[PDB]
């Protein structure tokens, strides 16, 4: 509930963003509490710049400070929803074919943000607005529909969950998943035996074996 | 000699500690080649100089002893660097390019002999490669002693102590390291200082990685030590010889690659921006004779002509090529003699013969004994070929001139070579 | 021979992601080619109209021969393979261009799409009405935040937080916003990182 | 130099496993005899590259590396092969196909 | 799929002779295609005949890229050897017939040819000459991609 | 639509990332401010050493108000046991700060004159302990496999930097053999 740890998870989960091959769920309730936090911020920093000169006829350092913290965390989210539209940008069809199955999660209001499913939807239609008019006009008649024919493919593509992706393993210790000899977790692949895991190593795997331990924060990436 | 050890301790410090901020130039150098496995090392004197100014005291003073004791110095420092233990690593070739001050080929009279001098001329041809030798083991022809001997350079004979004698030593070819040498031969530049005679050129002997650094005729400035060498022709008359370290080129010269079979891509670029000219076939019309007035059917010609054709190798072995041929002939005021040294400078390969060839080189493909030497219509083959006088050249070769251009294959049975090449010209 | 011209409209799609590669990025894409995929639709218009055509013969005269499937499997590919060509051409113009909607609109103060995209009328106007369309969808994104964004700016962290900016033969005094900068050719401004930002991208500052 | 005998017994082995070679010095051995009931073929054994990297990397790296120590001790087994062969009534010649390069 | 590589990758011409006679060439004048005629296609059209039949519509004969001459050669110099001179496409395209064909024996092959290269272009990652012109185009690309982190990592690491 | 890198983050990406490390201050000085995250500090005492975040003190050092520590382990004679540790086994990479590439860029940049001992020394140690490792990563780096690597204890720097190169040739690999049984 702290502001240092509402941070930390910020930029936990931008860099959990900007390595996984796929998008990640959308964390609204710190997202949100941030976004209300630096509205209020914004307004008392330049309120305090304001008041500042009614005591001249001494030190900008806070002010400087603080507008500089500012500028940094405005750049980070903004890092971050500027990439996690660029990935749905890519998976737009991908989360299409995802809404209009049942199982498991769709979209909701949860795996896209309140204004990401307007530019997810926006998007996606203006784009099929624009090949429509260009190049199916002329249309096929089989190629009516965006989907799987199957092949090749289209997209489908890419819930790539084999892609590898750099990890460094940290979380904390009971002395839950701990088997020995220095540490947690499983591991088990699908292709391979165990290595398994050591925690105060990174190592290089698929994501698809450690996307639970990405749900538990047990490792970074 | 502790005074070696004093030396190389020098250049390690000089290697490992020289700072140009904050990257380490040359400790990168280095680095960044050994993994392209170059082998090489340049290093920039004014750097060299503004570290210690006594270690060029003495290299330019007596280099020949001293600068081996450098590329020891460095690659003893690329064994703790490119590797790392508790192989093989030939000893880096030191290439240094510097300022200085350049002295003319003319102003070369003994007196700096054995000290690095700066120099400028256009190299006239280049020697076949030869190897020199590195590192070659040897066995005695009696007691059969094995001694591997590590020659240097800085000519050297073979020690004759383990009856026995004279010279009882065997090269062993089997293990024996060798490196390549070249011998370069430049001929001063023509602007200064000829005056009413004609210009010297000093034999020069490049090495190891600078070897077929430079192609002939290109204006370079090289670096190297200036020494003399015996070569029996008295009394005592010892000949003069520049070896090189290390040479480099101008800027603009022909340093390669020019002739590139792919080009860049702000090139692709502009190209089909050129494709969507409606004028473009106009416009290229008007590109060719700038100074040459008139003549717009010729002026045309040329155009279609450099563009090459439709070009079959359809079965059977027959083939059908392009392109084409033009005859500008006519009287004087025509400019189709200079016309044609214009094109000669457009096409990407071309070759000017008017003859009857010139001057020494045979109208084309040549014969010339120890094979093909090389012509207009070989050395100029798969492009544009020009030619004047059409009519006034020789019989045998206009045989096969006629017979080439058709099948733009040409056949030469001359002697002990029977060969049977190809002309795309 | 049979889908070949898709395979060579691809080829040239590869040398416009070889222009934005290294690269340098000044966008100033050739043109999109109408003519050339002009032909492609109307042989794959032959195509499904021989398609159609076969289809009414196998109601009378083919009587479901084995062999007449493969004309629609085969021929079916085709249509697929102008497909592929056709949007992965097409994907990667809206590639290189949804990003230049990025990086500039453009900035501050936006104020409006214009003088920006040297293509301009160049560059197809299906692409264009897209393009405005996606521009437009942006400023809706620019309306929720309220964070506030200057989304479009600051793809590159601040350092620290002042900088020096040197006049580029810029004129001036454009800056209103926050302060009248007074653009003045040859005057370097020692001005914060905020407002550099914004007008960096348009041209007028030149050392970061 | 009981490595050059090393030498020697390794390339013994490549003959016979696998012998696909062996039938072509056995059609040497016998096609010389047969002119000599006959009322000329040059005594060398096309080696081809592609196989010797089946059996060993180590050797093969080596004939290509330093082949001065390695030809020879292979060619005086094969003619040590070529004497165990059929029968009574010279240095032979190895060739090196490829595999190139 | 919509990236260059793939669909230019299906591009390339394989020797596939038919197992059927097939009337309405396509391709002139058969107006049937003789059986056992050996056509070459490209490969988009020619991966799905291979399946659907209980017969295949076609051979699959082993593409001359993939000679055996050639998969023994490239198992001894793989980093002097020249990829981008036989196809130019060889990891785009061989990655597809080996799951086509469901050849096991070359897997091991080009899984260690690849690494081969590899082990050689983290060398040219730092910082081409002769040598960048005889990749592959994809593996080029990669090298685009290692390149430019290591610059840019460099000119970050100094001002 | 971020352009570039973008799979593998930017080299001034991770300084941006690693400023948020606190490291010990000392401060001349002797409002408030709460800011957000950084919850120090009472006003901070002159010639009194205190724990805070990277970007401030630098921040707060160019305008030169306040004298940044040295780390414990940037220091030569503390470099000297790393690359003594570091030669003698040539497998794994030893124990790093994580940071300690980027900490070198920063750290001398602005504060070098506060260093016991900066001068063309600790850099000349940082740029081998940045050789010897980076070589033993391309030796380390032949014996590749999908799908597992221990890269064990490795900069972030060093990380970012051939991160594009075996992430994609493992994804070039690991994707024949996974598609081939």
């Amino acid at each position: 509930v702290s502001p240092q740890q509402d941070f930390s998870d910020l930029m936990k989960s931008w860099k959990n963003e900007r390595c996984s091959p796929e998008l990640l769920p959308y964390p609204h309730q710190l997202m949100k509490r941030l976004l209300n936090r630096i509205s209020m911020q914004s307004q008392l920093i330049e309120n305090i710049s304001m008041g500042f000169l009614d005591m001249q006829n001494e030190s900008k350092l806070p002010l400087l400070c603080m507008e500089t913290e500012l500028e940094r965390l405005k750049f980070v989210i903004r890092s971050y929803i500027r990439c996690r539209l660029s990935k749905i940008d890519k998976f737009s069809l991908y989360l299409r074919q995802l809404n209009e199955d049942e199982n498991s999660l769709i979209s909701l209001t949860d795996l896209l943000s309140k204004d990401e499913i307007k530019y997810h939807d926006t998007h996606s239609l203006i784009w099929l607005k624009l090949v429509n008019d260009s190049i199916l006009k002329y249309m096929p008649e089989e190629l009516q529909a965006i989907n799987d024919t199957e092949g090749s493919v289209n997209m489908i593509d890419e819930p790539d969950w084999n892609k590898f992706v750099f990890i460094h393993v940290n979380g904390p210790p009971d002395g839950e998943n701990e088997f020995g000899k220095p540490c947690y977790t499983v591991t088990i692949p699908d292709l391979k035996e165990e290595v398994e895991l050591t925690i105060g190593s990174i190592y290089v795997m698929r994501y698809e074996v450690i996307r639970d331990l990405l749900r538990d924060d047990k490792v970074a990436l | 000699d502790d005074d070696n050890t004093e030396i190389i301790k020098s250049f390690k410090n000089f290697i490992l500690e020289f700072r140009l901020d904050s990257q380490f130039i040359y400790r990168d150098q280095l680095r960044n080649n050994i993994l392209v496995k170059n082998y090489s090392l340049t290093v920039n004197m004014e750097h060299l100089i503004g570290y210690n100014e006594d270690i060029y005291k003495k290299l330019s003073d007596e280099p020949s002893d001293i600068i081996p004791l450098f590329e020891t110095a460095i690659t003893q420092v690329a064994k703790r660097i490119s590797i790392l233990s508790r192989n093989s690593l030939p000893t880096f070739q030191l290439i240094l390019n510097s300022n200085a001050n350049q002295i003319p080929l003319r102003d070369l009279d003994s007196e700096h002999v054995s000290k690095i001098v700066r120099l400028s001329g256009i190299i006239i041809s280049t020697s076949v490669l030869s190897s020199r030798a590195t590192y070659l083991s040897i066995m005695c022809r009696n007691c059969r002693h094995t001694t591997s001997i590590t020659i240097n350079n800085f000519t050297v004979s073979l020690p004759r102590s383990c009856n026995c004698g004279p010279d009882p030593y065997i090269i062993i070819h089997e293990s024996s390291k060798f490196i390549d040498q070249q011998f370069l031969k430049l001929q001063e530049i023509p602007e200064l200082v000829p005056v009413g005679e004609m210009p010297r050129n000093l034999t020069m002997t490049c090495d190891r990685y600078l070897t077929n650094k430079v192609i002939p005729g290109t204006r370079v400035t090289i670096v190297g030590i200036y020494s003399i060498y015996n070569s029996k022709n008295g009394v005592a008359i010892r000949t003069p010889y520049i070896k090189i370290l290390g040479i480099q080129s101008d800027v603009e010269t022909s340093s390669i690659w020019n002739s590139v079979t792919m080009f860049t891509e702000e090139e692709e670029e502009e190209f089909l921006q050129l494709s969507r000219n409606p004028k473009l076939y106009e416009i290229l019309t008007n590109s060719i004779a700038p100074s040459i007035f008139g003549n717009e059917d010729i002026k045309k010609a040329i155009v279609c002509l450099l563009m090459g054709g439709s070009k079959k190798i359809l079965p059977d072995g027959m083939r059908l090529r392009g392109d084409i041929n033009v005859l500008l002939l006519g009287d004087p005021g025509t400019a189709k003699s200079q016309l044609l040294k214009f094109v000669e400078k457009v096409s990407p390969i071309a070759v000017y013969t008017s003859g009857k060839g010139s001057s020494a080189a045979g109208l084309t493909a040549s014969v010339q004994r120890d094979y093909l030497e090389g012509g207009a219509m070989v050395l100029a083959d798969g492009g544009v070929v020009c030619i004047d006088e059409f009519d006034k050249m020789r019989d045998e070769d206009r045989v096969a001139i006629h017979e080439a251009m058709e099948q733009q294959t040409i056949s030469i049975a001359k002697a002990g070579i029977t060969t049977v090449l190809n002309s795309r010209t | 021979m049979y889908g070949d011209l898709g395979n060579k409209l691809v080829l040239e799609a590869k040398r416009t992601k070889q222009l934005y590669a290294r690269s340098n990025q000044d966008v100033n894409l050739p043109m999109y080619h109408e003519d050339i995929i002009r032909n492609i639709l109307k042989e794959v218009s032959n195509l499904r109209k021989n398609t159609e055509y076969l289809k009414e013969q196998q109601q009378l005269g083919m009587l479901d021969d084995k062999v007449a499937k493969c004309q629609y499997f085969v021929t079916l590919l085709c249509m697929e393979r102008n497909k592929r060509c056709l949007l992965a051409y097409q994907r990667l113009r809206t590639d290189i261009l949804d990003s230049m909607a990025w990086n500039n609109n453009g900035l501050d103060l936006m104020s409006s799409i214009t003088f920006s995209q040297q293509d301009t009328n160049n560059l197809s106007h299906q692409e264009q009405e897209y393009l405005k369309e996606y521009c437009d969808l942006i400023t809706d994104l620019k309306s929720g935040d309220l964070v506030d964004i200057d989304l479009s700016g600051s793809l590159v962290p601040p350092s620290d937080a002042f900088i020096d900016v040197r006049v580029l033969k810029d004129a001036g005094e454009i800056q209103t916003e926050y302060g009248v900068f007074n653009l003045i050719k040859d005057s370097q401004f020692f001005v914060q990182q905020s407002d550099v930002e914004r007008l960096i991208q348009q041209g007028y500052l030149q050392l970061i | 130099d009981a490595v050059f005998g090393d030498r020697v017994r390794r390339f013994q082995e490549f003959l016979d496993t696998f012998t696909s070679y062996r039938d072509s010095v056995r059609s040497i051995q016998v096609y010389n005899s047969n002119n000599a009931a006959n009322y000329i073929l040059p005594h060398r054994i096309i080696i081809s590259l592609d196989d010797l990297r089946e059996f060993d990397r180590s050797f093969w790296s080596g004939i290509l590396v330093e082949p001065a120590y390695f030809i020879p001790p292979a060619e005086k087994a094969l003619t040590d092969l070529a004497d165990s062969m059929d029968d009574v009534p010279h240095p032979w010649k190895l060739s090196f196909k490829g595999s190139f390069g | 799929y919509y990236d260059i590589d793939d669909v230019l990758a299906d591009g390339t011409e394989f020797p596939c002779k038919f197992q059927y006679d097939i009337p309405g060439l396509g391709y002139n004048p058969g107006r049937p295609i003789t059986k056992n005629t050996k056509l070459s296609l490209p490969l988009w059209l020619a991966r799905i005949l291979a399946i659907v039949g209980p017969v295949p519509f076609v051979e699959l004969l082993p593409p001359d890229m993939f000679s055996t001459k050639v998969m023994n050669a490239i198992k001894t110099d793989p980093v002097a050897l020249d990829l981008h001179s036989i196809n130019s496409h060889f990891f785009s395209l061989a990655i597809k017939w080996i799951m086509l064909f469901s050849e096991k024996e070359l897997a091991n092959v080009v899984s260690e040819l690849l690494l081969q290269r590899a082990q050689e272009l983290n060398h040219h990652a730092s910082s081409t000459s002769t040598f960048l012109l005889k990749l592959e185009e994809m593996e080029k690309e990669i090298y685009k991609k290692s390149h430019e982190s290591y610059k840019d990592t460099k000119r970050w690491m100094f001002k | 639509l971020p352009a570039h890198l973008q799979q593998t983050f930017s080299p001034e990406e991770i300084q941006f990332i690693v400023e948020n490390e606190p490291i010990k201050i000392f401060p001349r000085i002797t409002w408030q401010l709460i800011t957000t995250d950084d919850k120090a500090l009472n006003n901070m005492v002159a010639m009194r050493s205190t724990e805070v975040v990277l970007w401030i003190a630098l921040l707060l050092k160019q305008q030169s108000k306040c004298s940044i520590v040295a780390p414990q382990w940037l220091t030569t004679k503390e470099l000297d046991r790393k690359i003594q540790y570091e030669k003698t086994h040539p497998d794994r990479f030893s124990e790093l700060p994580w940071n300690w590439l980027v900490l070198a860029r920063i750290l001398f940049n602005k504060a070098k004159d506060d260093f016991h001992d900066p001068i063309h020394e600790l850099r000349g140690k940082i740029q081998d302990l940045r050789e010897i490792r980076q070589i033993k990563v391309l030796k380390g780096l032949k014996y590749l496999n999908e799908s597992h690597l221990q890269l064990d204890n490795l900069s972030l720097l060093e990380i970012n930097e051939l991160r594009p190169f075996i992430t994609e040739i493992m994804d070039k690999l690991r994707e024949i053999h996974t598609a081939s049984l």
